[PDB]
């Protein structure tokens, strides 16, 4: 913009899930982006350059950052699909925000579902807080600005 | 007949294949890879003549 804003101020919020304050507060956020494979040929005769076409549209996972929390709905919702093989997808909201604590550009995220969940290692000579990760699948998402 | 160096080989032609790999816009080759397969030709007088074919 003339001046562009900082990253620092978001909101993660959750479709399906019973919602707590506690749920919608994260560390850091991280892969909102895409990408399209290609295929390669070389025309017999043009010795300029080869040709390129598109072949399919990709999304990284999503990945959640915070502090240990020990009664989170969304680590019950993890824990249903990663020990029984229950599925159940959500969608959810990434919303980037202004001084007025409103969206200044929001992300769609759709039909997600848990693919990993890990905490960081323990240390007895080490002043740290205990760190929880949460990695997300989903199909693609779209931006409302 | 076939020389190069210390090679000298008579025969025959048995297989060819050729490839053509790059091109002029225009359509006219510049570059083109051959494999060749040779057999061996030896006349009857001469066959004789080496087996020197020896109670006789």
């Amino acid at each position: 913009t003339y001046y562009p804003p900082s990253s620092f101020h978001f909101l993660v919020e959750f479709t399906g899930i019973d919602a707590k304050n506690n749920d919608h507060e994260f560390q850091s956020v991280s892969g909102l982006s895409v990408d399209i494979d290609t295929e390669e040929f070389a025309e017999g005769g043009e010795n300029r350059f080869k040709h390129k076409f598109p072949v399919k549209t990709k999304y990284p996972n999503l990945v959640l950052k915070r502090g240990v929390l020990v009664d989170s709905k969304v680590i019950s919702w993890c824990r249903d699909a990663i020990e029984d093989f229950e599925f159940k997808p959500i969608d959810l909201t990434v919303k980037l925000l202004n001084e007025e604590h409103q969206p200044l550009m929001t992300w769609n995220v759709v039909h997600a579902y848990p693919v990993k969940w890990s905490v960081e290692d323990f240390n007895a000579q080490e002043s740290k807080m205990a760190i929880e990760s949460v990695e997300l699948s989903y199909n693609y998402f779209k931006t409302i600005v | 007949m076939i020389t190069w160096g210390s090679l000298l080989f008579k025969g025959y032609l048995k297989e060819m294949d050729i490839e053509y790999k790059l091109f002029r816009p225009d359509g006219t080759p510049i570059r083109a890879m051959a494999t060749t397969k040779i057999g061996e030709f030896v006349e009857e007088e001469l066959r004789t003549a080496q087996e020197n074919n020896q109670p006789d």
